[PDB]
């Protein structure tokens, strides 16, 4: 029952609309784009990013301390 | 006298693909449901091929398979094309997830349950067709289920027995490790055309998690064309490993051939069930390890009761994003240490990030929700 | 306001979209056999002299 | 015949010489007493992995 | 059981993403399977029918297949008889039992290598780094009857005295067989062997990534095409 002329109650609303063949279909493309995908990098970087940095602490110190268990011997290697 | 409002089969068609009200602003997370049916079809016209040249058995699997590369006409491409295109539907199938996850999509009660069947069927599909080829990683990997398997404490011995074809290792292992793998894809299939119909009765989500029937579009052409273009990006991922690197996903180790020879130089699946084998590996009781394999799929059903916000998604929820990506990054180190051997630092790693990944769905994610809604004043 | 070369061909033969149904068909020359400038005298270049078709006259005819 | 006059100049880099030189100062150490087990297959190892690094990068030219 | 040793990157002539191998190294390489080795290795999947076109035509083929002696099936007023190369043979096996097998060689097979690249972690980099890495047994390293101290390999102590050196073998066209040029090329043979479809997986490579650089460009513009309507759209709300 869920289709188009009964989905919902609206007033006062107006809309205006451009044919597709009237319109270029490349407007500003790196005039707006450019800026535009740069604060959306800025707004989602301190959410996203800081999980990943401590995944890579972690890898570095347990690759590390995986091979001077092993057999790499300078000093402990005595009578 | 519009055919396609009044013709029986046509007027299916066009409620569900053509006249079908859809959110303006989806984005391209919502892209991977319809590519996870073409993976789906596209892993059944390659089983085709490859279980019409094959005969199972411990003595001619690991030469069965090694026919078909080299003798077997356009057999190269197709094997690749079907042992690649099983690492792209576990691509998709785990951005499928975490999207419901993140947006807060599992309010839909009935298709989020249907999903969790869904994620359980394809995960020991694919485990009885690595099996098949019968190498190396094929024989201990599978031999280390049967150790948890034949640790329940009733049944359980008679019970891999019954489908190891009798006894052990055999000539009739592989015919019901292959039937249970020619006939799982099809109830997928099914279960598939039921997880859209219980969709169908409320419409898809946004990424806002505010309801849009006042802003809806049709779905013919707006997202019948995105779902095209998206569909043609992912032929082209596919392509690239399959005609420039057809062995990057993969062990040399299994094409070394089964024998209970000599002890392989290490024991490790597929990547997508590396996070599974790094958390039972860290429980030393083989009956703890086979109850926490399950718990770690299982524990999406509580998902919808183990939520305390007052708003649906995590576009708005800040605190909330920050756990979100602690998971995908706990994640991340458990398919690394799966792959590792059993040692002094991937011990006390490999069993802090079992204990994290279910602290975080349990216990962290609901008091988190609870401080946000006190900080907003409701 | 003189146009640019965009009306290709719109009068004459895209309008009425008897093209748009069959170019699977119709419109589908000139790559197949236009693009022999292609891949193959890109990747015999690539490898020149490697090839078996490059060492052939040293063992016919013999 | 190329090789074994390409992997002579190969020694000489100071990156290959302090992993042969402490791999002979541990010879005199394990046919000197009777109580060890001390074996120089570690000592080997880094010589030969500097080693092979800068054969790969030259003997190509030389073959074919 | 304490480290391992790992084969270093060689520039290979097929190392590239459009690269072929090159065909006149496999031919040189398989006469250092074919007359120098055999006596431990089977390479039970490679035919004399799969060297056609790649480095030999077929005749110069069939020669080299009438020259081994094997035996045949039976035939009636008979018995199991001989009958040498019939065009479509896999190579010669040397042991007639893994008993046999392992007496002759201190307690060890020496495996297949009609996909002994494809089974290592090394590649062709693992076989041409093992056949010329040799060493002595070094201070304290008390090895038995059948071992010869090889750095490159899985415990150190491979029962493998060395195959190769200065001219075990001359080519048919002339070139200098030293030892390095005679594991070069038989590198380049047993990775044709275990991939056999690597030239025809690389120029189909190349027709994919110049069609889907005409159907990309051309279906995102038919996309912005349609979606520019509701780009576009303005709202205004009068109460
Ligand atoms: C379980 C799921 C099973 C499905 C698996 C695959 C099996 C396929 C299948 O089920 O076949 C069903 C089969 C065709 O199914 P289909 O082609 O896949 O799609 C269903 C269409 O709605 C069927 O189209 P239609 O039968 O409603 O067409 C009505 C009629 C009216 O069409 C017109 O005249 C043009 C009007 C515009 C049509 C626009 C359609 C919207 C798109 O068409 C024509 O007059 C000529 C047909 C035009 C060429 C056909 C290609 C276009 C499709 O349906 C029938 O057999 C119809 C019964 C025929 C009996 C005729 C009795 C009167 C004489
Ligand atoms: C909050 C947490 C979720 C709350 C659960 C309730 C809503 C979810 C749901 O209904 O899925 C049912 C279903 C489990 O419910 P159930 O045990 O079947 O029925 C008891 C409930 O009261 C559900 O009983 P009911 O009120 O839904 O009674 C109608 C029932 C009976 O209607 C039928 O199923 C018709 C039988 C099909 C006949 C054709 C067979 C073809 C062969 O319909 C279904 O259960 C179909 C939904 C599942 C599709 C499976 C059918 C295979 C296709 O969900 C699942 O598929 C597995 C999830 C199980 C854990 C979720 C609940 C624990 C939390
Ligand atoms: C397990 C093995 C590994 C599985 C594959 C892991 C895939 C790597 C994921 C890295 C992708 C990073 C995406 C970068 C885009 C990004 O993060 O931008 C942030 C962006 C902000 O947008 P909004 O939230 O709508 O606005 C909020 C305003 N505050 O966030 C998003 O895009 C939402 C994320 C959608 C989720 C899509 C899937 C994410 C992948 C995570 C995988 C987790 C799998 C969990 C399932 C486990 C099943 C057993
Ligand atoms: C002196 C007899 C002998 C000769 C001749 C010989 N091999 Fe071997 N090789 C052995 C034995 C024995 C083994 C198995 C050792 C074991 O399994 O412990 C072996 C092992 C190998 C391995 C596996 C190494 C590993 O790490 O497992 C490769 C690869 C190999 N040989 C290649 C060759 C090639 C190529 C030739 C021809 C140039 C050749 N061999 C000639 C004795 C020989
Ligand atoms: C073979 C496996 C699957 C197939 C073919 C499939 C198919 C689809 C399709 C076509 C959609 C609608 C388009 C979209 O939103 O992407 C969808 C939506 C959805 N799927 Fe799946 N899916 C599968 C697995 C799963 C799994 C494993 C889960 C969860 C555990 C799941 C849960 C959902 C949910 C909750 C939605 C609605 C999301 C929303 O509208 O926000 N599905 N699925
Ligand atoms: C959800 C769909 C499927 C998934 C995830 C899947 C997964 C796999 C995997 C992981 C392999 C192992 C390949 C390798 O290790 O080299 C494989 C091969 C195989 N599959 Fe499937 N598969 C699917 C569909 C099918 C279908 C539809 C059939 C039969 C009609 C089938 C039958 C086989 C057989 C016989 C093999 C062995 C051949 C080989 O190993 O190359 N599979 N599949
Ligand atoms: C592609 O196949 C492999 O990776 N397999 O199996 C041949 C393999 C090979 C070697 C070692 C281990 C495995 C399997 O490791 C795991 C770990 C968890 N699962 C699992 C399986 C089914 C379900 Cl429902 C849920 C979890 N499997």
């Amino acid at each position: 029952g869920r289709e188009f002329g009964h989905l919902t109650r609206m007033r006062h609303v107006i809309t205006y609309s451009l044919s597709p063949f009237e319109q270029r279909a490349f407007p500003h493309y790196f005039t707006k784009g450019i800026p535009n995908v740069l604060r959306r990098t800025r707004a989602c970087i301190l959410r996203v990013a800081p999980p990943f940095v401590v995944f890579y602490l972690v890898y570095t110190w347990g690759t590390q301390e995986f091979e001077k268990s092993k057999r790499k011997n300078p000093a402990a290697y005595e009578n | 006298t519009n055919i396609r409002k009044s013709h029986p089969l046509m007027k299916i068609i066009n409620n569900a693909f053509i006249d079908l009200p859809a959110p303006s602003n989806i984005s391209s997370w919502w892209n991977f449901g319809s590519l996870l049916g073409i993976c789906l079809i596209l892993q059944i016209l390659t089983g085709l091929f490859l279980a019409m040249h094959y005969t199972s058995d411990t003595t001619t699997a690991f030469s069965s398979v090694t026919h078909i590369c080299r003798d077997v006409n356009y057999g190269w491409v197709i094997r690749y094309l079907h042992a690649n295109g099983a690492s792209m539907f576990f691509i998709c199938l785990f951005i499928h997830v975490g999207r419901g996850l993140y947006y807060g999509s599992y309010m839909f009660l009935e298709t989020w349950n249907i999903g969790v069947v869904l994620l359980f069927t394809v995960m020991a599909t694919a485990f009885m067709g690595y099996v098949l080829p019968w190498g190396q990683m094929s024989f201990w990997g599978a031999t280390v289920i049967t150790n948890l398997l034949s640790a329940i404490p009733y049944i359980g011995t008679d019970l891999v027995e019954w489908i190891w074809g009798g006894f052990s290792v055999d000539k009739a292992t592989l015919t019901r490790f292959f039937a249970f793998h020619f006939i799982l894809p099809f109830i997928i299939t099914a279960l598939a055309a039921v997880h859209l119909l219980f969709l169908h009765e409320t419409g898809s989500n946004n990424p806002t998690g505010i309801s849009s029937d006042m802003d809806k579009i049709p779905f013919h052409p707006y997202y019948t064309i995105k779902d095209i273009l998206g569909a043609l990006f992912m032929m082209l991922i596919l392509l690239i490993l399959v005609l420039f690197s057809p062995d990057l996903l993969g062990d040399p180790d299994n094409y070394t051939p089964a024998n209970p020879l000599n002890t392989p130089p290490h024991i490790k699946p597929e990547w997508y069930f590396l996070f599974a084998y790094a958390i039972l590996r860290s429980i030393p009781n083989k009956l703890g390890g086979v109850l926490a394999l399950v718990a770690s799929i299982l524990i999406l059903i509580l998902m919808p009761m183990l939520h305390t916000s007052k708003q649906r998604s995590m576009m708005f929820r800040p605190l909330s994003q920050c756990l979100f990506w602690m998971l995908v990054a706990d994640l991340i180190t458990l398919t690394w240490i799966g792959g590792q051997p059993v040692e002094h630092p991937f011990i006390i790693i490999g069993q802090l990030a079992s204990i994290l990944y279910f602290l975080i769905i349990l216990v962290l994610m609901p008091i988190t929700s609870i401080i946000e809604n006190n900080l907003l004043k409701w | 306001a003189a146009p640019t070369l965009t009306a290709r061909l719109y009068s004459l033969l895209f309008r009425r979209t008897s093209t748009f149904a069959l170019t699977i068909a119709v419109g589908a020359l000139f790559f197949e056999r236009a693009f022999d400038q292609g891949a193959d005298a890109i990747y015999e270049h690539i490898n020149q002299g490697k090839l078996w078709k490059h060492i052939k006259h040293k063992y016919e005819n013999k | 015949d190329p090789l074994t006059t390409v992997r002579e100049q190969c020694e000489q880099i100071e990156k290959c010489i302090k992993a042969r030189e402490r791999l002979e100062l541990c010879d005199q150490r394990v046919s000197s007493r009777s109580q060890t087990e001390e074996d120089c297959t570690e000592e080997l190892f880094d010589f030969l992995h500097a080693r092979d690094h800068c054969v790969a990068h030259k003997l190509f030219n030389s073959l074919k | 059981t304490d480290l391992e040793l790992h084969a270093p990157s060689y520039p290979w002539s097929h190392r590239g993403l459009l690269s072929s191998l090159d065909h006149t190294s496999i031919r040189r390489g398989f006469q250092v399977y074919k007359q120098v080795c055999s006596s431990c290795h089977s390479m039970d999947y490679v035919a004399y029918r799969h060297l056609v076109g790649v480095c030999y035509t077929e005749e110069e083929a069939k020669a080299l297949a009438e020259e081994v002696e094997v035996q045949d099936g039976p035939n009636e007023d008979g018995e199991m008889f001989m009958r040498p190369g019939k065009l479509s043979d896999y190579f010669p096996k040397p042991y007639p039992n893994p008993e046999a097998a392992r007496a002759a060689n201190n307690g060890a097979l020496p495996p297949d290598l009609s996909y002994i690249v494809r089974a290592r972690h090394g590649g062709e980099d693992y076989v041409f780094s093992l056949l010329t890495g040799y060493c002595e047994p070094p201070t304290g390293v008390s090895l038995r009857e059948g071992l010869y101290f090889n750095p490159y390999f899985p415990g150190q102590a491979i029962a493998m005295a060395p195959p190769i050196y200065n001219e075990v073998l001359e080519f048919d066209d002339g070139t200098p067989a030293t030892m390095s040029q005679v594991a070069k090329d038989v590198c380049t043979f047993l990775r044709w062997a275990s991939e056999p479809e690597h030239d025809h997986r690389k120029r189909m490579g190349l027709k994919m990534l110049m069609m889907m650089g005409l159907l990309l460009p051309l279906v995102y513009a038919m996309k912005r095409h349609k979606w520019s309507v509701l780009k576009s759209r303005k709202l205004a709300y009068r109460p």
